[PDB]
């Protein structure tokens, strides 16, 4: 059953005194002449926040049971009118609801011709009451009329509040997030309101901040024509990306020959590397890494070599150092990750191991001719500032962990310019025409 | 028409017509007399007899030569013809609220293309590119 | 969204600019994904039109005068009831009597009286933009200096504004050079001043300056005016004693009394009226001028609506103002708009950063009305201007320009004082019973052609005179009335009629 | 705030704890331990010249 | 306080006139300006240097 | 004291260059007002921050600047059309328009040039010595009323 809410259900949003004055407010509100439910109990939801309302002047309705499950588990309200006062607490209560005649606790507290009105709202962490009673001339209806509901309490008390029941005629809506005018008299009262959604005119008496407005042509709003569906729009690719023969490569190459790896004609899964464990560091500069599954590229390009633990904050955009001024350079715009690890669990030899050695952007030189530091033209011989230009890391199993092998990846992306060859996993859906839609094409939303 | 628009006149052309219309007739017809009350008759060759006095030419000086000044005026009109249809850089008044307005607009529009310094001069790349916490920066 | 008034209806109709009808009920609102615009598929009916989709108003095939204005030639109304919409009329069709000798002549006429408003001067202001801005924070006012010379030219421009409303509030009303004031008797050949002049027993306002006064209805700093209202209506009274009892002359050297009904006489031959209309009507034209001097009261008695030059100054000034104070509530992407918060709740290096947000858009909040006052100002400058010229020639002089000082041809025009304005009561004789008459351009004599000296030949059907041209009075044509040159051959529809020889 | 604080006749609600101004700048105070209504005015400035 | 002019009663009555006897040519001058400094700023020169 | 008109526009016209050109040495916010500190102090990297500060700056300077001289112009625009209008209906005329051409009935005027201005030397009847008379409307001769021509 159903009941017309008519202007019910208003509340002084904020303890400020204001008066004489029209003042616009958005919060969680009942829509006026929305559809408030009616009962003669169950378990009901609570949304946003609850609007409840009785016709009582015998306290045959005795209050209010609130929580996720309202019942044993974990904490939940109680609140009764017991004649005697108020009374509250917030218990892992198992108790039936059913404790009235025929007719942990981490906080507790102690306070028809009528109808007797209520909001409750659970915002910030906090849980608050506001209220009204008055005489009244119909039991069968919520009666037409304006009367604003005052605060009552207001709980520090955190519970995730999700469903609600009365304890044992009575009427039940729920509050969404709206803009009202409030109307305050000369002695700090609400005395009317509009809800400025609920008609044109509505819209025109808030959109001038009055209650009255004068004969003429008003712009109220902006006009749309909204997204009947949406279509993702990919290549057809199903081949999988071969990232394994990248991340699990058998040798790496020196910091000073790097290799590079292209990736072409796939689909990728960049969770399949961002959730791995097998990780020490995982950056990404023009892109996030949770945004990279809707996109697609181009190409992609995995450079990578072995590096010294200590140096490897060098593998980025604007660095500088003997890595990345004579072995490898990113460019300072850089579009792409970069993802290492320490593998002295591989890379390492008792001896140190000899093989890996250092020395514009995407450079790689791989010349033998001697670095010439002195004024000597060294002409091939080593000797006092006259040395081979490679220097060797020295990686053995027992290095402190700034001096052990670390194995370094970079991603470089070549977005969509031309028609792209490396997608994420997107589903393409059939195509819609003539239609307003939401749309994506290789990424192009 | 990225939330650009253009709202029509009040007054159409054909009103304005009408308008211009009614104040010839009324000339043509009445003298000054329509701006003052109500329109008054008045022969046309009489009407220019009262703009000659206007001037300090005494008014038999028109109707002595009444078909000479009736034809430097049909004369008059005809070179009106022959210039505008000559020549339209005559209309460069009212041609540059026109072109005044179509560059205002263009440089508008244009402005949307401009980086100021974020990632993409597109909104859409942005979002698709970015988690929130970074992409509120651009 | 078009309204009759909530004081008439709670009707509406809705219109979707350069919207097609066939889209509407698809979109936003109705039948379709809908943010907030909740449903009404028709509102009674639907009507595409060229300024957009209309919902809810009737189409109309007759055509009224545009009651609230749509667009594209289309107008919107209340009547039998519905809201209406139609192509609206530009007025009532007259084809005009024309022909080559007929005439029409205004046998009798009334003295009108019509009131124009105009703008003078703003609200005088000034910003100590530092406590704007900072408000007396010696964290933000160390930044503050950063930005240079900005908060010191903001007050240069509003110091400019606010000397040119004294400017504008001078050149308007201070074009007297003595404090004329009115004779204890108050003989005026019967015209009745005593709703304009100053009364006695009130500042010493006139009736109607009373009316209009009561018609019209931080770190920011609000001045005074240099000339208070008291001032003001002092030269009001001055120019208006020295206009009814000297004519213009006080405006072209020292004040020359003159009776009142003789510079009647002299306002009457200004229009081309002969002076004896006056004299031999005198009774009739000062009755015409007291009564429409009481429509004024009644018209100002009855709305404030008549004022809405004035008091848009008032509103606009208003608005302004609260826009301003309001605009330091906002965040501008700082972590508070209160800027305690910042100062107590972050580390120096941080609320640095946050706080250039505040100064930010509060300077570029300051900068943006600043410049809306020299915008606003140049227009209230221009109405000043046109005002100070009104006040030259049409209270000190008397106006021949076409519709300068209010329809109908110009007799004389009274300055009354207004909240930040003037109001003129322009005061025009107006032609009002016409009959028709054949007319020739000549007469042939004795083989003379005779032309009127001064008016136009006439005929009543059986005899010829000569007449004034505003005011239908026959004479018989005589060689006073008329000169000659040449013969009748040369002249296109003369006429042969005796002329006599006194 | 700075301000002069002042009596008042202002007729608050009793769970209305402060004022404000049509431009939303607070203007009344309840106070705390005597629950009496004080108006708020700003200390006095303006230019010299 | 400022004095707004001399004050003057006009010598009115339903029967009297005064009418100059004599004149004075008298000479006035008007200033208008009518043009400003013409300008051009290189913004590129002026922003960057 | 004359000329104050004209001195006021060359006076305006030099305040906003020389705020203008002040305004070259604030700092907006960067560690310095002189662009060559930046980028001699400062790596790429960092000195496009500070750059950037400053670009913000002079150009919210400048736009500031020419909004103020489009209203200035408009102002002078004004003048001008006066100017030429009082030229027009003083200089090549007679103008009726009271106190158009000075105070008293305008006989004629000259133009005088002046820097970025125009002076008018207006020539005007004052009149002047008056004496009270006994007046009348009308007067009456042989029963019939007579006016003056
Ligand atoms: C081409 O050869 C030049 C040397 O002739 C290389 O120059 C070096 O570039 C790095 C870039 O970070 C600098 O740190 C070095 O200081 C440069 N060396 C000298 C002696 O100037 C350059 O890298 C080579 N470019 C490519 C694309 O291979
Ligand atoms: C000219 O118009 C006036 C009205 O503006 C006429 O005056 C009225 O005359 C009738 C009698 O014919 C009286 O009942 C009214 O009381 C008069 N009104 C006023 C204000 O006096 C006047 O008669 C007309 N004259 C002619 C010649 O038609
Ligand atoms: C001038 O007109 C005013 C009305 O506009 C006359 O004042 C009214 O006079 C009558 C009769 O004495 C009184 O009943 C009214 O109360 C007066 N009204 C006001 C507002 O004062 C005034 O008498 C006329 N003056 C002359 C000299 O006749
Ligand atoms: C045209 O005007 C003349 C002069 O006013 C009219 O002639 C007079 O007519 C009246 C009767 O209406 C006679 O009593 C007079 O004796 C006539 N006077 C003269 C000098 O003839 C004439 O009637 C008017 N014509 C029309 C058609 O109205
Ligand atoms: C004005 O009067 C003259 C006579 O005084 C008219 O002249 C006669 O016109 C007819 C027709 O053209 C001729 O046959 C006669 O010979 C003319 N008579 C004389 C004495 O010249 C003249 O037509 C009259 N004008 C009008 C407009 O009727
Ligand atoms: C919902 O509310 C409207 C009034 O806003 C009412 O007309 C309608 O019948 C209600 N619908 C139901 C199913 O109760
Ligand atoms: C109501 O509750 C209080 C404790 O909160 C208790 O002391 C009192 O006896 C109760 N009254 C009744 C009538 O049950
Ligand atoms: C009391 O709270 C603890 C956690 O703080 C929880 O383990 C325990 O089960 C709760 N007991 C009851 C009866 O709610
Ligand atoms: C409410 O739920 C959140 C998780 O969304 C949890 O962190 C918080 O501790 C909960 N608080 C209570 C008191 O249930
Ligand atoms: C406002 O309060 C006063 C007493 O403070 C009371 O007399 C008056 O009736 C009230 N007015 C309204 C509109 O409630
Ligand atoms: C590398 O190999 C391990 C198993 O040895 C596997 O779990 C991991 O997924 C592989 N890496 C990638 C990028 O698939
Ligand atoms: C409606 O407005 C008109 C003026 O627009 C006014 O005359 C009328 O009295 C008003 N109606 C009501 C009920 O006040
Ligand atoms: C409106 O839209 C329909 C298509 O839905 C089209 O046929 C019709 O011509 C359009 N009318 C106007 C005036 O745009
Ligand atoms: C109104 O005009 C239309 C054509 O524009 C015509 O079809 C219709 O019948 C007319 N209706 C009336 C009542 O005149
Ligand atoms: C003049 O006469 C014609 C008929 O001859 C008539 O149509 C017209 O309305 C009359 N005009 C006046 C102003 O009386
Ligand atoms: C006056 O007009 C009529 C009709 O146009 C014409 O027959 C007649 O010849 C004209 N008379 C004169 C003198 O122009
Ligand atoms: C605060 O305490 C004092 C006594 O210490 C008492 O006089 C006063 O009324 C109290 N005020 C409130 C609001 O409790
Ligand atoms: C007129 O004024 C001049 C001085 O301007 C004087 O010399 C002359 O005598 C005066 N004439 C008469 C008749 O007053
Ligand atoms: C005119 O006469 C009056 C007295 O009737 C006198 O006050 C006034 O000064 C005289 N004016 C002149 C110019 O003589």
């Amino acid at each position: 059953a159903y009941t017309n809410s008519f202007t019910r259900g208003v509340y002084y949003p904020d303890k400020v005194f204001r008066s004489s004055v029209l003042h616009s407010t958005q919060d969680l509100f009942l829509p006026f002449f929305s559809n408030v439910t009616w009962f003669h109990n169950p378990v009901l939801p609570f949304n946003d926040g609850v609007y409840f309302a009785s016709t009582e002047k015998s306290n045959i309705i005795r209050g209010w049971i609130f929580g996720t499950t309202l019942d044993s588990k974990t904490q939940s309200l109680l609140i009764v009118n017991n004649a005697t006062n108020v009374v509250i607490k917030v218990c892992e209560f198992q108790f039936c609801n059913d404790p009235f005649l025929d007719v942990n606790c981490t906080f507790e507290y102690v306070s028809f011709k009528n109808l007797r009105e209520f909001v409750f709202k659970n915002i910030d962490g906090y849980f608050k009451i506001y209220s009204k009673h008055t005489p009244i001339n119909l039991v069968r209806d919520l009666p037409q009329g304006f009367s604003a509901l005052e605060p009552l309490v207001d709980l520090p008390i955190g519970i995730n509040i999700t469903r609600f029941q009365t304890l044992l005629a009575y009427y039940v809506g729920y509050l969404q997030p709206r803009t009202f005018l409030l109307k305050y008299n000369e002695n700090g009262t609400i005395t009317d309101a509009v809800d400025c959604a609920l008609d044109p005119l509505s819209e025109t008496k808030c959109t001038l901040k009055s209650f009255t407005v004068e004969k003429g042509i008003y712009q109220t709003s902006n006009f749309r024509v909204q997204p009947t569906e949406s279509i993702v729009r990919f290549p057809n690719i199903t081949n999988l990306c071969p990232f394994g023969e990248v991340f699990n490569a058998t040798r790496f190459a020196s910091v000073y020959a790097w290799n590079r790896k292209r990736i072409s004609n796939c689909v990728a899964d960049y969770s399949v590397l961002y959730n791995s464990a097998s990780f020490s560091t995982f950056k990404c500069y023009g892109v996030s890494p949770t945004k990279l599954n809707d996109l697609c590229f181009t190409n992609v390009y995995a450079d990578s070599f072995v590096i010294r633990g200590d140096e490897v904050r060098q593998i980025a955009p604007g660095q500088t150092g003997k890595i990345a001024d004579y072995n490898y350079k990113l460019p300072d715009d850089f579009t792409g990750c970069v993802i290492a690890w320490n593998s002295n669990n591989l890379d390492s030899k008792v001896g140190g191991n000899y093989n890996y050695r250092y020395r514009k952007p995407f450079e790689r030189d791989i010349s033998t001719e001697i670095y010439q530091a002195g004024s000597k033209p060294c002409n091939g011989v080593e000797g006092f500032n006259c040395y081979f230009p490679l220097q060797s890391y020295g990686f053995q199993p027992t290095n402190g962990v700034g001096y052990q092998p670390y194995r370094v990846v970079v991603l470089s992306f070549e977005l969509l310019h031309a028609p792209a060859t490396v997608c994420g996993p997107k589903k393409s859906t059939n195509l819609v025409k003539n239609k307003c839609v939401n749309f994506n094409f290789n990424g192009l939303t | 028409f990225n939330g650009l628009t253009v709202l029509p006149p009040l007054l159409t052309d054909e009103m304005i017509a009408q308008y211009t219309s009614a104040l010839l007739a009324g000339t043509i017809t009445s003298g000054w007399t329509f701006g003052a009350g109500a329109a008054l008759q008045i022969p046309f060759a009489m009407q220019m007899a009262y703009r000659f006095n206007g001037i300090g030419v005494t008014q038999n000086v028109l109707y002595e030569n009444q078909k000479l000044i009736a034809n430097q005026f049909n004369s008059a009109i005809g070179k009106i013809q022959d210039s505008l249809s000559s020549t339209a850089s005559a209309l460069g008044k009212l041609q540059n609220v026109v072109n005044q307005n179509a560059q205002a607009l263009n440089t508008l529009v244009k402005q949307l293309s401009s980086n100021f310094g974020a990632i993409s001069s597109v909104l859409n790349d942005i979002l698709s590119r970015l988690d929130k916490v970074e992409a509120e920066v651009q | 969204v078009i309204t009759p008034g909530t004081n008439t209806s709670n009707q509406v109709a809705v219109l979707y600019q350069g919207v097609n009808c066939t889209e509407v009920p698809v979109a936003i609102h109705a039948d379709q994904l809908t943010p907030t615009w909740r449903v009404y598929s028709t509102g009674s009916n639907v009507f595409q039109t060229r300024a957009g989709c209309l919902i809810g108003a009737e189409h109309v095939n007759n055509s009224y005068e545009c009651d609230i204005p749509i667009g594209a030639g289309i107008c919107a109304s209340y009547q039998t009831q519905s809201i209406i919409a139609y192509t609206m009329s530009l007025g009532a069709e007259n084809s005009v009597a024309y022909s080559n000798n007929s005439i029409a002549i205004p046998t009798n006429f009334t003295i009108s009286v019509t009131t124009e408003i105009l703008p003078v001067s703003m609200t005088k202001t000034s910003v100590d933009c530092t406590m704007y801005i900072c408000g007396d924070s010696t964290e933000c006012s160390n930044l503050l200096l950063q930005y240079g010379s900005f908060c010191t030219q903001l007050n240069r421009a509003l110091t400019g504004i606010a000397v040119e409303q004294d400017k504008n509030t001078q050149e308007v009303f201070a074009q007297v050079k003595q404090i004329y004031k009115t004779p204890p008797i108050k003989d005026f050949g019967g015209f009745n001043f005593s709703q304009i002049l100053p009364d006695p027993s009130k500042s010493k306002r006139s009736f109607i300056e009373d009316l209009l006064f009561n018609k019209v209805t931080n770190g920011l700093t609000v001045l005074p005016p240099l000339l208070t209202d008291e001032m003001i209506a002092q030269y009001t009274s001055a120019l208006l004693a020295g206009t009814i009892t000297s004519g213009w002359t006080f405006g072209a050297g020292a004040a020359l009394q003159i009776p009142f009904a003789m510079q009647m006489a002299y306002r009457f031959n200004g229009i081309g009226v002969t002076q004896n209309v006056l004299y031999e009507n005198q009774k009739l034209i000062a009755n015409q001028f007291n009564s429409a001097i009481g429509k004024i009261q009644d018209s100002l008695s009855s709305t404030a609506s008549a004022l809405g030059k004035l008091q848009n100054v008032v509103n606009q000034n208003a608005q302004a103002l609260n826009t301003l104070v309001k605009q330091l509530s906002s965040n501008f992407g700082a972590i508070s708009s209160v800027l305690n918060d910042i100062l107590s709740r972050l580390d120096k290096v941080e609320a640095e950063v946050q706080i250039d947000r505040l100064i930010t858009g509060r300077l570029q909040s300051l900068q943006t009305y600043v410049t809306q006052q020299l915008i606003r100002a140049a227009e209230i400058r221009a109405s000043a201007n046109l005002a100070a010229t009104k006040m030259s020639e049409c209270v000190l002089g008397q106006s021949k320009r076409v519709d300068f000082c209010g329809k109908g041809y110009h007799l004389m025009s009274f300055p009354q004082s207004a909240p930040h304005g003037v109001v003129f009561l322009h005061v025009t004789y107006v032609p009002a019973q016409e009959k028709n008459f054949t007319t020739a351009p000549a007469i042939c004599h004795d083989g003379k052609a005779h032309f009127p000296r001064e008016g136009v030949f006439v005929s009543n059907g059986t005899h010829w005179f000569v007449t004034q041209r505003n005011f239908y009075e026959p004479q018989i044509i005589t060689t006073d009335n008329t000169f000659v040159s040449g013969n009748c051959d040369v002249v296109i529809g003369i006429v042969n009629n005796t002329v006599y020889d006194p | 705030g700075t301000g002069v604080l002042t009596e008042s006749n202002k007729k608050f609600l009793p769970f209305q704890q402060f004022g404000r101004d049509i431009a939303d700048t607070t203007d009344a105070v309840r106070d705390p331990q005597t629950l009496e209504i004080l108006d708020i005015t700003p200390c006095s400035f303006g230019g010299v010249s």
